[PDB]
């Protein structure tokens, strides 16, 4: 029946687990909170803040039409 | 139309009465199983 | 001895070809009435005039239509929910300009299929079986009674009910979408979680059994006759297939036990067809799928589309051709 | 404002009331 | 009292079977949930209070019990205006205490009492096979029901009155005086039509048919408390039902799923037991009120609204009905028997009068059409009213929409229940809910089909 | 907690379910706030 | 004014203290000679202070 | 002992989770193919492709996002992170929409992994490989929708989008533009899933309700053992039952299980043929017949020429902005609607 | 809105409604608590 490995309610009821656990999993969510919350995710992706769908100069949407030179159009395009 | 109304009447109180008569009928013994209820 | 216990005992054999007991006798005549109503009016039915606005809709084979855009029409939407038989009508002509077919085969059908579950019932009793099949019947049932019943009572007509027909069925759920937006309810994901889920766990089922069967035949003839009816024995090796499909995906998310497997086949479209047809008929007093249109904004306030904002625009322009000509107001409040 | 705070800790209070009554029979040894 | 699979077979998932024979604990169980029941009474009631701006109407806020307080004239005057906030707060503070109390009781009897009450008591020890036993407890819960539709009516009577939508002056919290005991009347709206301009009970129109059914309703059950007190079941009752625990629970399953059903239809139908000031306009209410409105708008800017065609060939706005009433134009042709309080002063013997339309609708009819027109029971999942095509809002899904969804789905699996329990109940008396045995197969016996 | 080097399973399972619960409750709070509430 | 407020907030205490106690109290039968007589006086409290908070609801 | 087959031994072990040789296929393109979608329903916009937010980090919730497809401006270019576009830029990689063509294809991939490893562990267990053949149906669907349908049209940006809400964006784009509800493909589709869906059912509960008295419990479930020898419910009662309720039964459990696994599989290959057909535009939009009368007489009305007259409002209304990259100015009084909405 | 007297508990009354789910998922924790029996 057992494979080889331990069974999971043998390692998740143990102190030990916990003890690593209680700190990774926390810590874990405050790295992807901390991607987030210091805006690092927007800069990563390239994904607009609440104030860069649209720019003073431009009020339509930056739809791409280059089809090699993207890097220059989105540049533009702000 | 008063012709067929009262027909329809007839057919479908009398389908309904059999239904009814038929599951007042010791409907529970109907069954392969401890029929004494 | 008697005669009605003749009758009952009749009524009630299990030695009957089809089974007809007191649910069959119901069952029968609502059926055919039905059968043959939905098949004259499919073949020959005059038009309906089923928007109530005297723009009469050719549903019949003589009219025009193939199999594919024929239907029996549902009824005048100047009738709504009232009770509409055949002496109601001044003349035969004038019931079915006014959809009489419609209302007379969903009634006679609604009734019929309502006492299939009860027959299911009562042949697993008469046969000693456990009386759940017409729970699981109960979900087609259901589905049926929320488009041709729960929504024209909750909508207020009988013209909104699913017309009888191929593309009929196709105009009733593009208007359903562009009015309810079924597809962002969650009973209806629920509901495509069930016909989806069942179809896989049909195929999986299926592909185990077919692929653990033991060797009883040869290569030539068909591995069918591998099976004979009322053999005691498995056919197939079940704890082959569990080695399999806990190697395919882990040990602990295959099924074992055949009797929890089975149930679990039973239960997961049982319950999506449950949740879809609550769905729709819930949608029938207008508790609409989830309304996401201009949710996110920028800082300024202008609006961001989403893919709910195209599937709005979608919603609209089969929202503003639906119906062309009956519309009289700014509204479309049921 | 403070009432998302009171509200969360009535909640919290509530969440954990049935949990307690759970784990003190359980650690007691209650009939459960 | 066994607690685990092996000492009962049955499993955790299907454990509360475990309580079938166990009679006390049994009874526990039902006074728990019933102190469930009046907890959410009382919770929801002290969280709608909260949760209500008395100046703004109840269907805009999301509240079900304040509308069903207010409908028996607590706190409210003239139109729906909330006059007092106490009273439903009173309501909410009682359930609240009582459900304390409740619990209390259901926790002593499931954990501590008698875990069969036969070995203490003759009175409340019940056998399911004894009939007579179970036939008091009928009859005895039967006069408590009869009590409270009679205290439903002294209410009505003798207790300041019930909301009447219809009362001359517009809606107010009236006494009802002269009660219908008239038995042709009470009656023949059972035997009325389930369908279209008939709505079977459905159509029950003013208080006084209500308060009189409920006079009625009380002395059929207390004479039918009496019955099944002073009578054991006769003999064709005997031989037609099966009876056990999960044969009465069943029972009780699809008369629930019938109540269900029907109370789905009265909030969704009826403005009369479920007023609109409250409860908000129905949906026929509002399409009879856009048709209306649109009317009056027209009628403002010249327009002939009689002889008005439209682009079908019927009227713009009037038209006639089938069997030939003066009725609004537009699909709205399909609420023609709505009846609301504020279009009957324009209805004719014939129909919406001409006379009437042209120059008797006030400013407040004008309003109230407004008014229902835009809070038409149409809404998003996510409370986003309207139509589904429109924006995000407007914060709105009518109370009759939430009623009549959640009571049909209720309904519905009750239903659902029945047929499980009804068809357990048959296989367990007839002895193979287990499955069939082997060496005595039916089917093995029986000739082949074919 | 009432054995020797071990947590009880049960404990487990309802603190990680109250988590799962309290983590689905702020996505459902955050539908009502912020960004995606329409305000 | 506060003192209906003390009053209130004594209440949802002891209500706190009761939710926690009579399960407990109903599911350890060995200490019911323990637990019968103050889960007696429990509920007479908490009784008392549901009417004293309805008499001050009266009196504020 | 060869290195081949030392390295064969260690990824055919009795693990938790198998491996073996088709694992080096399904695992890093399924995880590339999944990792792609939580990252680009997590974070990455539409903006530039669409015009729309489609990430939790814009505020849409699961509906509402997606990994959505590329700009139309690309055609079918694969759409490399090193590729001619992104020119190694992950972020401008990230805004093109190049993680659509990096979610469709590793899951393609990966798709091509987990039916290699449905055949490894079918011949390693010893059984025939039938569960592979039914699953050569949702990998019809998927290279026939998420392929073949882009392929044969513009550009990879009408092929649909990874989300909830883009799927059903598809799904009434393909209504409106196609009219795939008249395509007797997707009928066929329709069928198979809906049949497989009842036979689920209906064989679930025939088993419950069929079950042998095998055990003293009220649960039955612990009736069962998998080693026995002897079926745990009767098909000779099942098959009494079905034939007298509904005329025909099952008589053959062997057909019952291949016709379980038949049905969805051959309704998934259907609406397959049917989808390639509509990647060319050769739909079954119309009935030319039922138009040419429309055309002449005014007093000719179907439900198929109602649904034509749907299908014509959804495509005005939806595609300026469906399709933003075709700048579709349509002014309002060119939009095609019914009286008085 | 609630009385003024009673306007220091209405957090308290905000989240009072939910404890019948509290109730029913609290079944499932005494089930795990004694083990699925
Ligand atoms: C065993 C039992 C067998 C029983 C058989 C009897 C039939 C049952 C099914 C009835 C179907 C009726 C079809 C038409 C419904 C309808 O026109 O409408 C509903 C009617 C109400 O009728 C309406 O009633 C209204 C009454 O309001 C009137 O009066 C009011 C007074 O305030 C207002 O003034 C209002 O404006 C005014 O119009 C109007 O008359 C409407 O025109 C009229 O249509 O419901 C009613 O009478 C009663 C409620 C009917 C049942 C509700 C549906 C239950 C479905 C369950 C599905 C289960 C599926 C399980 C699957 C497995
Ligand atoms: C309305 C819901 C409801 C109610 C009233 C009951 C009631 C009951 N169930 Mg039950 N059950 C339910 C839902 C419910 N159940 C659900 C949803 C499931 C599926 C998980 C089960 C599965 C189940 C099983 C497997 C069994 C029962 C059993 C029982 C009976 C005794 C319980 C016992 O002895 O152990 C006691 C449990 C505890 C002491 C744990 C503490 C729980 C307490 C009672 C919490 C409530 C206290 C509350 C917070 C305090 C308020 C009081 C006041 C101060 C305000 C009892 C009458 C048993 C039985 O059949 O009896 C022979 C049994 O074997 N049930
Ligand atoms: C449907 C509800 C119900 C039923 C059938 C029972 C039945 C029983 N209880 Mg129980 N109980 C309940 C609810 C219920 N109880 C509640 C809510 C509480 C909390 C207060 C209790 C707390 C309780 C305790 C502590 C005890 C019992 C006991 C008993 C047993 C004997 C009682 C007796 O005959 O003495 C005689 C009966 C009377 C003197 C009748 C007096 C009238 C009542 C109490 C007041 C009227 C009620 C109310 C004001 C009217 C309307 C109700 C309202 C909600 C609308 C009996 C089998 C005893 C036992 O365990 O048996 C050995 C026991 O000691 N019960
Ligand atoms: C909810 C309270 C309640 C409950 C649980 C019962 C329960 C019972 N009653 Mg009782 N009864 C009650 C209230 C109640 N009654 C009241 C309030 C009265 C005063 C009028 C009576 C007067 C009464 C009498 C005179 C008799 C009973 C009898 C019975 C027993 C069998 C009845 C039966 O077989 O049903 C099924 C009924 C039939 C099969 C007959 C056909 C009825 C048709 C099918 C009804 C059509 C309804 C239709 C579908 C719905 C449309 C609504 C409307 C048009 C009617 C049963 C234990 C019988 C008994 O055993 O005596 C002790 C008996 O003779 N009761
Ligand atoms: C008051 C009415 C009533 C009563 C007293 C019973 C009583 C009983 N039923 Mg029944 N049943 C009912 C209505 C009722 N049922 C309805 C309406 C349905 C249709 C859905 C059923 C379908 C049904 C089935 C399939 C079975 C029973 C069974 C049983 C027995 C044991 C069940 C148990 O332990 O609970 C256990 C409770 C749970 C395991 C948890 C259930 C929680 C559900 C699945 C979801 C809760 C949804 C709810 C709305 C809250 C939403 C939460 C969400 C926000 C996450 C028991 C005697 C069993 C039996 O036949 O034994 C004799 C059984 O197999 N019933
Ligand atoms: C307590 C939950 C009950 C809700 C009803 C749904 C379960 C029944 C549906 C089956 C329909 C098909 C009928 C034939 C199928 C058939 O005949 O079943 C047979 C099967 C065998 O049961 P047994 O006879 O061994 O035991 C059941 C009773 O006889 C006594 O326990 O019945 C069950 O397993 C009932 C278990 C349900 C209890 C847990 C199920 C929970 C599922 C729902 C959870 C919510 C889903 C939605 C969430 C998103
Ligand atoms: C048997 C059993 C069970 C059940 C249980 C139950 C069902 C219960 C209950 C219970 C109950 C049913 C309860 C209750 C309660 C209540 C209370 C405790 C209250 C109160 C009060 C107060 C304190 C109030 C206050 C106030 C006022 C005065 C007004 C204002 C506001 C406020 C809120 C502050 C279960 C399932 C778990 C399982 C196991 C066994
Ligand atoms: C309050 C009110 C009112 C009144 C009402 C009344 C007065 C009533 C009643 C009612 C009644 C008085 C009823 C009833 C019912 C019945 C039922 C629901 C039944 C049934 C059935 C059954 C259940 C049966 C079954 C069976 C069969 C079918 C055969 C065989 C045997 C058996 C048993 C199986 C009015 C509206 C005026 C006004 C408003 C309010
Ligand atoms: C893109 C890309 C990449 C990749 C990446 C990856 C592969 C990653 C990942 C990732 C991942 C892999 C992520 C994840 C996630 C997740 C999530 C986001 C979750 C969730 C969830 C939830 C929310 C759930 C909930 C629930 C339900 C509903 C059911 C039951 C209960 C509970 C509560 C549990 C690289 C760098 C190569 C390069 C560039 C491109
Ligand atoms: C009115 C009031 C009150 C009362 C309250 C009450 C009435 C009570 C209660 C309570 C309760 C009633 C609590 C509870 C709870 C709970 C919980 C927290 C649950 C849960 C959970 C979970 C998470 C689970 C999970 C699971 C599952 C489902 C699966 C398997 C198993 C397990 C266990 C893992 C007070 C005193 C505050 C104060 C005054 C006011
Ligand atoms: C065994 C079950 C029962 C079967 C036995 C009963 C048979 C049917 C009896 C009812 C017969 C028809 O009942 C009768 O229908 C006619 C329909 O013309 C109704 O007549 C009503 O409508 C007609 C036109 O539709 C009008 O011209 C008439 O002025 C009006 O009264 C009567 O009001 C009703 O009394
Ligand atoms: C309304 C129903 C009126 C009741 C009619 C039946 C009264 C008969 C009295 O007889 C009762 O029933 C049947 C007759 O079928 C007998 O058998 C029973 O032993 C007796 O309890
Ligand atoms: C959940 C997964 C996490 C996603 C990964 C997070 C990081 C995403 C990229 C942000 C890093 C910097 O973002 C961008 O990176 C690319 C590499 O792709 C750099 O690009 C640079 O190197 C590449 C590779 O030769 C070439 O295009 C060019 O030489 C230069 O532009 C850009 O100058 C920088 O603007």
């Amino acid at each position: 029946g057992t494979t080889g490995e331990r069974p999971f309610s043998d390692i998740v009821t143990s102190i030990r687990y916990w003890v690593i656990h209680s700190i990774t999993i926390p810590m874990l969510f405050i790295a992807g909170w901390l991607f987030v919350s210091t805006g690092l995710a927007y800069d990563a992706f390239g994904t607009p803040r609440p104030d860069e769908y649209f720019t003073q100069t431009r009020q339509e949407l930056p739809i791409l039409q280059e089809r090699y030179d993207i890097n220059q159009e989105i540049q533009e395009f702000n | 139309m008063l012709t067929l109304k009262i027909a329809v009447y007839i057919v479908v109180g009398l389908f309904i009465s059999l239904f009814i008569f038929g599951f007042l009928s010791s409907d529970p013994t109907r069954n392969p199983g401890r029929k004494d209820f | 001895a008697s005669l009605w216990e003749q009758f009952c005992q009749w009524v009630t054999s299990t030695n009957n070809r089809i089974y007809v007991g007191w649910f069959g006798t119901l069952m029968i005549p609502t059926l055919l009435t039905a059968t043959t109503c939905f098949i004259i009016a499919f073949i020959a039915a005059p038009p309906v005039d089923i928007d109530g606005i005297r723009e009469p809709v050719a549903g019949s084979l003589l009219y025009g239509n193939n199999i594919i855009s024929g239907a029996v029409v549902p009824s005048s939407n100047a009738i709504g929910l009232h009770f509409y038989p055949i002496w109601e009508a001044a003349s035969l002509d004038e019931w079915l300009y006014n959809g009489g077919p419609y209302q007379l085969v969903v009634f006679h059908f609604l009734i019929g299929i309502f006492c299939y579950m009860g027959r299911q019932w009562e042949l697993s009793y008469r046969l000693g079986m456990r009386p759940w099949i017409c729970v699981a019947y109960s979900a087609p049932v259901s589905a049926a009674t929320a488009v041709f019943l729960i929504y024209p009572i909750g909508q207020g007509s009988f013209s909104e009910g699913m017309p009888l027909g191929i593309s009929g069925t196709f105009n009733f759920m593009i208007v359903f979408q562009a009015e309810h937006n079924i597809l962002m309810h969650p009973f209806h994901m629920l509901g495509v979680a069930g016909v989806f889920g069942g179809s896989l766990f049909s195929a999986m089922h299926g592909s185990l059994v077919t692929s653990s069967l033991v060797r009883e035949t040869t290569e030539v003839e068909s591995q069918n006759y591998g099976y004979k009816f009322g053999q005691e024995e498995e056919t197939y090796n079940i704890v082959a297939a569990h080695g399999y499909f806990g190697r395919l995906i882990f040990q602990y998310a295959s099924f074992n036990n055949s009797r929890s497997l089975h149930f679990f086949l039973g239960a997961w479209p049982v319950i999506g067809i449950w949740f879809t047809a609550m769905g729709v008929s819930t949608m029938a007093f207008n508790l609409n799928g989830f309304n996401f249109n201009q949710s996110i904004l920028d800082s300024q306030g202008r609006v961001i589309g989403t893919w709910a904002d195209v599937l709005n625009r979608a919603n609209i322009g089969f929202e503003v051709m639906h119906e062309r000509n009956a519309h009289n107001f700014p509204l479309d409040l049921a | 404002n403070l009432e998302p705070i009171f509200q969360l800790t009535f909640l919290g209070l509530i969440v954990l009331a049935g949990p307690a009554v759970v784990f003190v029979l359980a650690f007691r040894g209650g009939d459960l | 009292g066994g607690r685990d699979l092996p000492s009962t077979g049955f499993a955790w998932w299907s454990g509360n079977a475990r309580l079938i024979n166990l009679s006390g604990k049994l009874l526990g169980a039902h006074v728990a949930h019933a102190g469930l029941i009046v907890f959410w009474a009382g919770a929801m009631t002290l969280f709608e209070v909260a949760h209500f701006i008395p100046e703004k109407p109840m269907y805009e806020q999301g509240l079900i019990l304040l509308p069903h307080i207010a409908t028996l004239g607590w706190g409210v005057g003239p139109a729906g205006e909330v006059t007092d906030i106490f009273p439903f707060f009173v309501v909410g503070v009682l359930h609240l205490i009582s459900s304390a109390v409740l619990g209390l009781g259901g926790i002593y009897h499931a954990l501590r009492g008698p875990e069969v009450l036969e070995e203490y008591s003759s009175f409340f020890g019940y056998d399911w096979k004894d009939k007579n036993q179970m036939t008091n407890i009928i009859g005895y819960h039967l006069i408590l029901l009869g009590c409270g539709a009679l205290l439903l009516v002294f209410k009505a009577m003798f207790f300041g009155g019930v909301y009447d939508t219809w009362a001359p002056g517009g809606g107010d919290v009236r006494v009802i005086t002269n009660p219908t005991l008239n038995p042709a009347i009470i009656f023949g709206y059972l035997l009325k039509a389930p369908f279209g301009g008939e709505g079977w009970i459905i159509s029950v129109n003013n208080m006084e048919d209500i308060i009189g059914g409920h006079i009625w309703i009380g002395l059929i059950c207390i004479s039918g408390g009496i019955w099944h007190i002073l009578t054991k079941p006769f003999g064709w009752a005997r031989r037609a039902l099966i009876w056990s625990g999960e044969a009465y629970l069943s029972y009780s399953l699809g008369a629930l799923s019938l109540m269900g059903f029907i109370a789905s239809v009265f909030v969704w139908f009826n403005n009369t037991a479920y007023p609109s000031e409250f409860y908000g306009p129905t949906g026929m209410e509002a399409s009879q009120s856009q048709a209306f409105t649109f009317l009056v708008r027209d009628q403002r800017l010249g327009a002939n609204i009689a002889s008005a065609q439209g682009p079908t060939g019927l009227g713009k706005y009037l038209m006639r009905s089938p069997s030939g009433e003066i009725i609004f134009g537009g699909e709205t042709m399909r609420f023609w028997d709505f009846r609301g309080p504020w279009l009957e002063p324009l209805r004719g013997p014939n129909g919406l009068d001409l006379d009437k339309l042209r120059n008797d609708i006030q400013p407040w009819q004008v309003r109230r059409a407004a008014e229902y027109m835009t809070h038409a029971p149409l809404g998003s999942l996510n409370s986003v009213g309207g139509v589904i095509t429109d924006v995000n809002s407007f914060n709105y899904v009518s109370p009759r929409a939430w009623l009549a969804t959640s009571h049909f789905v209720l309904g519905f699996f009750f239903l659902v229940g029945h047929l499980w329990h009804a068809g357990r109940a048959r296989a367990a008396a007839a002895g193979f809910e287990k499955g069939i045995d082997r060496e005595t197969e039916p089917t093995l016996f029986m000739p082949d089909l074919d | 907690m009432f054995a020797e080097g071990r947590i009880p399973l049960w404990v487990v399972g309802v603190v990680a379910g109250i988590g799962a619960i309290g983590v689905l409750g702020l996505f459902f709070y955050g539908a009502y706030a912020g960004l995606g509430s329409s305000m | 004014s506060i003192v209906f407020q003390i009053a209130l907030a004594a209440l949802v205490l002891f209500s706190f203290v009761m939710v926690v106690g009579v399960p407990v109290a109903y599911a350890s039968p060995q200490n019911w000679d323990r637990s019968k007589p103050l889960l007696y006086l429990g509920s007479g409290i908490w009784a008392i202070l549901v009417i004293v908070v309805a008499l001050l609801n009266f009196l504020v | 002992r060869g290195w081949f087959d030392v390295l064969d031994d260690w990824l055919k072990r009795d693990r938790f989770v198998f491996i073996g040789w088709s694992g080096l296929l399904l695992f890093p393109c399924a995880f590339m193919a999944l990792g792609g979608w939580l990252t680009g329903t997590t974070f990455v916009t539409s903006w530039y492709t669409h015009g729309l937010a489609s990430s939790y980090l814009e505020g849409a919730n699961f509906l509402t996002v997606a990994v959505s497809s590329p700009a139309d401006a690309f055609g079918h270019s694969l759409l490399f992170l090193w590729g001619p576009e992104a020119q190694g830029n992950l972020t401008r990689w990230f805004q093109i929409g190049g993680l659509w063509p990096f979610v469709a294809l590793h899951g393609a991939f990966g798709l091509i992994g987990f039916m290699l490893r449905q055949f490894e562990i079918s011949r390693l267990v010893g059984i025939r490989p039938y569960n592979a053949i039914a699953f050569s149906g949702p990998i019809a669907v998927f290279v026939s929708v998420f392929l073949m349908y882009p392929l044969g049209q513009s550009s990879w940006f009408f092929a649909p989008s990874f989300g909830v809400a883009g799927i059903f964006r598809f799904i009434l784009f393909l209504q409106g533009f196609h009219n795939w509800t008249l395509n007797p493909f997707h009928m066929m589709g329709v069928a198979g899933i809906l049949g497989g869906a009842l036979l689920c059912a209906i064989h679930g509960a025939t088993v419950e309700n069929t079950l042998f008295e095998d055990g003293e419990d009220s649960n039955t479930f612990r009736a069962f053992e998998p080693t026995q020898a002897e079926e745990t419910y009767s098909m000779v009662t099942a098959n009494r039952f079905w034939s007298q309720i509904f005329g025909i039964a099952f008589s053959n459990k062997r057909w019952l299980h291949f016709f379980m696994l038949f049905v969805p599989v051959t309704g998934l290959w259907m609406s397959s043929v049917g989808i390639v057909g509509l990647a060319l535009n050769l739909r079954a939009y119309d009935f030319v017949s039922q138009e040419l009368r429309a055309a002449e007489d005014p007093e000719f009305e179907t439900f198929y020429t109602k649904n034509i007259l749907l299908n014509e409002g959804m495509r005005a209304w939806m595609a300026p902005q469906d399709q933003p990259h075709e700048n579709f100015i349509f002014p309002e009084e060119v939009l095609p609607r019914g009286n008085a909405l | 809105k609630l009385p003024e007297a009673y306007q220091i508990f209405d957090p308290l009354v905000d989240v009072l409604p939910v404890i019948p789910l509290f109730f029913l998922a609290l079944a499932f924790v005494w089930q795990a608590a004694v083990g699925f029996k």
